[PDB]
């Protein structure tokens, strides 16, 4: 575990499609991975940034700290616009001891991404 | 004899009956090109519906006179290949692409005729 | 086993093929070529949706998807499985699902559907 | 002890943005990861089979074996007809000892990706 | 053997029956009815155009023809033979051949074909 | 006497060739290319009306026919003989007559002859 | 230090003067791709009008910077090739297809803007 | 050997990489004014984005061809002046009136193609 466990810290990507930049969080759910938003908000304004998905549709589960995940969803209203939260699993939404826009699936988020910035899918 | 050439409406609906000899094909090879040179045409419709056996040099000669009349300026087609002669082209690795094959002499006419003006 | 399952509609003849894992079943090449001029039909879908796997017989399979083109319209291998694309040590048109290859089939031969 | 090596393979996501498909790879293009293509192919027939976007813009560099990465571009003609290849690097294309569709970036890739699915993004 | 000669097109899902006219092969009742709910098919063809003749089968082949009408809709037999219709004591829409059973099947579900 | 030919009609230059069966006259592609770049060269003709025949190597003549595409624009061999092609031991465009070889050359500059 | 790049509305340009060695080109081959990373592009236009002789290894380099710049996304136009470079030296082991050659730099743009970018 | 000057459609796009001394400046001055009579032209776009330091013995040579070309019969534009060199131009003090410079070679050709020969 010399350089494998630190190269895999550089695996919280941010692919850059059409103007809403979307993310793909597969598996890094522990508290030690604080950088899933720190390597988002830094590189948010780096390119031209508008409303950003998260797309955590295959992830189980956040343990007891959504402070790093869903409290900071109010903090990308600052640099960028109002982020979504695409496709929570059924075991994930059960964890509610304690708003934000969400979407059932990944393609429907892009259906209302362009409704925000006034675009459609024609032809 | 054996190989007629008809010259119908800037098209050559040349047929091929039950002939076998490669020497007849060499006798055939000059008859098709010297016709289309002396009588200016634009598309040759060969027809090999009758033949069921081929030599290896026949597939070379019929592999020639498609590429020969292509170089003379004619979009030559091949109409109505039998199954058993199409079976023995999966072993002899000829490469009949860009030859514009067809199904029969009816549909093989307008398929070339759609590729020229009309 | 004389199983070939032609089931041919108007112009496009096609085929439905389950696991037939021997070169002794070469008759799916023989009966397919002989039926190609028994009716005037130019499109041939293939639909090998349930077939895994094959090792040494694409020499019958791909070449019979090659020598139809010298007698009719081009063919389409429909639904090559995920454990089949890796075994390709050596083109044509193809597709993914059976009903959408048929929708592509009429487009090459001057036909469409309306509703 | 060695839970780092598990969940190192399964970080090649296949999110579906507008239903072609999307993908993204980071810098791990070694020959031991044959799942860079065989885990994108088992899902390719599962969801819709229209054009794939690999988007390997951060991958520096492949070592000497692109015949597991550029033979599949002539092999997702199977079960998907299609394929692109978005944003190579300079030292990456320096490896050319020896077609397919390529594009500079994703927001120009997604334009002609919707050309094959015959759709526009306007207004 | 254990075989399902059933392709999977769109809503006119059809089938093909070759010569397996023995009552032990009840899977043509099983692997059609149990596949019927797995994909939404409204109308349904048979195409039993080859097998001659039928003696102890067809009560199965007509209980299949009335376990689909109550399952979804509109089974139809396609092209019975001449010996096959000798003494049938046992309705169902039928037709003459496969290319024209489909156009009486698309027209039942209010769908059309133009050009 | 060193003369091969040239002409210069409207936009597309083209070149005549009479019978001269040898290989040591490589000037017919030298004097072609040193003048094709001078004026604004577009598609050009060869017109082998009287040429019977080049003996063993038109590879020098037919690979330079590729190399006009990299210089300015494509080329066309107008009216080969029935013996000049007579054996092919090894693409480009061609036409049989000059009167329509010129006609589908003005289409390559998108121009047509109205009355 | 002699090879400029003067990009013009997502369409680059390349001037090339008289070279004498392939050590110049290896310092040059990295410079073209380093520019096409820094800016977006649709077609680079290489101009080699000022060259009358070519080293056979340099032809391997200029035949490579086509395919180094195809993968980045942009097209290429090798405009204004002279006779003496082309006639007996580009008969070597090239595979020049899909190259879209032109005649001069003014018309070389409108053989690219007619295809891509407009 | 020399500063690479190309041509575009009815315009000239001269780009400067670097210099040596006044001897290269008079050699470039003899290059441009001869070429603009060796062919026909109406607009020169001088690109000096790659220069960060210019001596007073050189700025008059770029003060010459910015005004000797107007009398020659073509309007000129010197796009992309660096901020370091732009200090010592007017710290010397020479007005570039009638020049109408721009920021980059794309936007430099916007005004010149608009103004003369719309």
């Amino acid at each position: 575990e010399k350089t494998v466990s630190i190269q895999k810290s550089a695996l919280q990507e941010l692919s850059a499609p059409l103007l809403p930049i979307f993310e793909k969080i597969s598996v890094m759910p522990l508290i030690g991975t604080i950088d899933t938003e720190r390597a988002k908000l830094i590189i948010e304004n780096l390119l031209i940034g508008v409303v950003k998905n998260r797309s955590e549709v295959v992830l189980i589960d956040i343990t007891g700290v959504p402070v790093v995940d869903t409290m900071v969803a109010h903090h990308i209203i600052q640099a960028s616009e109002a982020v979504r939260l695409v496709g929570c699993q059924a075991m994930l939404v059960g964890i509610r001891p304690e708003q934000i826009i969400t979407t059932n699936t990944m393609k429907k988020g892009m259906e209302r991404a362009l409704a925000l910035t006034n675009r459609e899918i024609v032809e | 004899m054996g190989i007629p050439i008809l010259k119908l409406g800037e098209c050559l609906l040349i047929s091929i009956q039950s002939e076998l000899d490669d020497h007849t094909a060499v006798e055939f090879q000059e008859d098709l090109l010297a016709k289309i040179h002396e009588t200016s045409a634009r598309g040759v419709v060969i027809d090999i519906t009758s033949i069921d056996f081929i030599d290896s040099f026949i597939a070379k000669i019929l592999g020639d006179v498609v590429s020969m009349s292509k170089l003379m300026g004619a979009k030559v087609v091949v109409t109505g290949i039998q199954p058993a002669v199409a079976i023995t082209l999966i072993e002899l690795g000829i490469t009949f692409s860009g030859v514009l094959s067809a199904m029969d002499l009816e549909s093989g006419l307008e398929k070339l005729k759609q590729e020229l003006g009309e």
